[PDB]
């Protein structure tokens, strides 16, 4: 009475509802305002695609005693750079340090995927790398990008601190799911792990975009 | 417009907390049906860790939204 099928299906339909909402909110386009909405729809659409392909049965990989949901790692590697792109859009980021942002993000994500695919205690060193790299990204989110967003309008600064807060808080939970779950000390049953990551993805993407929509509407009604 | 605290975020975290509680209690009953106590024990520690993680998620959400 849980169904690992049904958690993936619920995540998929939630991401699709978010996709539809973010796309319909992009009807009245703008100068650059359109690209925020296309970023939101791309994020939630790739998320929905990954969740639908996982809901069938693909990607359930046997890596020594455990199951590796590789399609959700594909999802992460493809959709987290879109989120940091949105945050750079808000804060008014450069281009090279923007590349530093996205490269560090991809370092974390690649380390996580590889570590999920390694069967020995070797993988933890891999995980360690991501941790290190993560602590870089966080700083860039709270230091350089925040200082960049400081030289901006009131509403955009408020929206940036809201989104960067949610990101910095909830992204730091994924490593504990990786460690306390199948990829490490399998203390969380696959159902609990899957449900936790589904909820995390659902909020950190769709609720992220909902907050962004609301902020934009309020600031320039 | 919702409640001062947005009559959506608290009701939302509450409904999804009780949904996760249903998930965990279902796992607990399923593992107990086997009669093996070491199966429930596992399901219970995983439910406890997951509810602590859910505490973290809900608190992050309420800290960012307010
Ligand atoms: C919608 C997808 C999201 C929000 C993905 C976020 C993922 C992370 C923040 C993952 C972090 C990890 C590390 C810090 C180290 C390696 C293990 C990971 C991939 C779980």
């Amino acid at each position: 009475m849980v169904g690992l099928t049904t958690l993936f299906w619920l995540g998929a339909i939630g991401m699709l509802v978010g996709t539809l909402a973010f796309a319909w909110a992009g009807r009245d386009a703008g100068s650059g305002e359109r690209r925020y909405y296309v970023t939101l729809v791309g994020i939630s659409g790739i998320a929905a695609v990954a969740y639908v392909v996982m809901a069938l049965g693909v990607g359930w990989v046997p890596v020594a005693e455990r199951t590796v949901f590789a399609p959700r790692y594909i999802d992460w590697i493809l959709t987290t750079p879109l989120i940091v792109y949105f945050l750079g859009l808000l804060a008014g980021l450069d281009s090279r340090e923007f590349g530093i942002v996205i490269t560090l993000n991809t370092v974390v994500m690649l380390a996580g995927f590889a570590g999920a695919m390694v069967p020995g205690i070797e993988r933890y060193a891999l995980f360690g790398m991501g941790a290190v790299a993560f602590l870089g990204l966080v700083y860039y989110l709270v230091g350089p990008m925040t200082e960049s967003a400081s030289q901006r309008s009131s509403g955009i600064k408020s929206l940036y601190v809201r989104l960067r807060n949610l990101t910095v808080i909830l992204w730091a939970i994924y490593p504990f799911i990786w460690l306390l779950g199948p990829p490490g000390v399998a203390l969380l049953t696959p159902t609990v792990d899957v449900a936790l990551i589904v909820y995390l993805d659902l909020v950190t993407k769709v609720g992220f975009g909902f907050i962004a929509l609301d902020a934009a509407a309020t600031l320039r009604a | 417009i919702a409640t001062g605290k947005m009559g959506a975020v608290f009701i939302f975290v509450g409904a999804l907390t009780v949904l996760f509680g249903a998930i965990a209690y279902g796992e607990v009953t399923a593992a107990a049906a086997t009669g093996d106590a070491a199966a429930v024990q596992e399901a219970a520690v995983s439910a406890i860790l997951g509810l602590i993680i859910l505490l973290g998620i809900n608190l992050g959400l309420v800290a960012a939204t307010l």
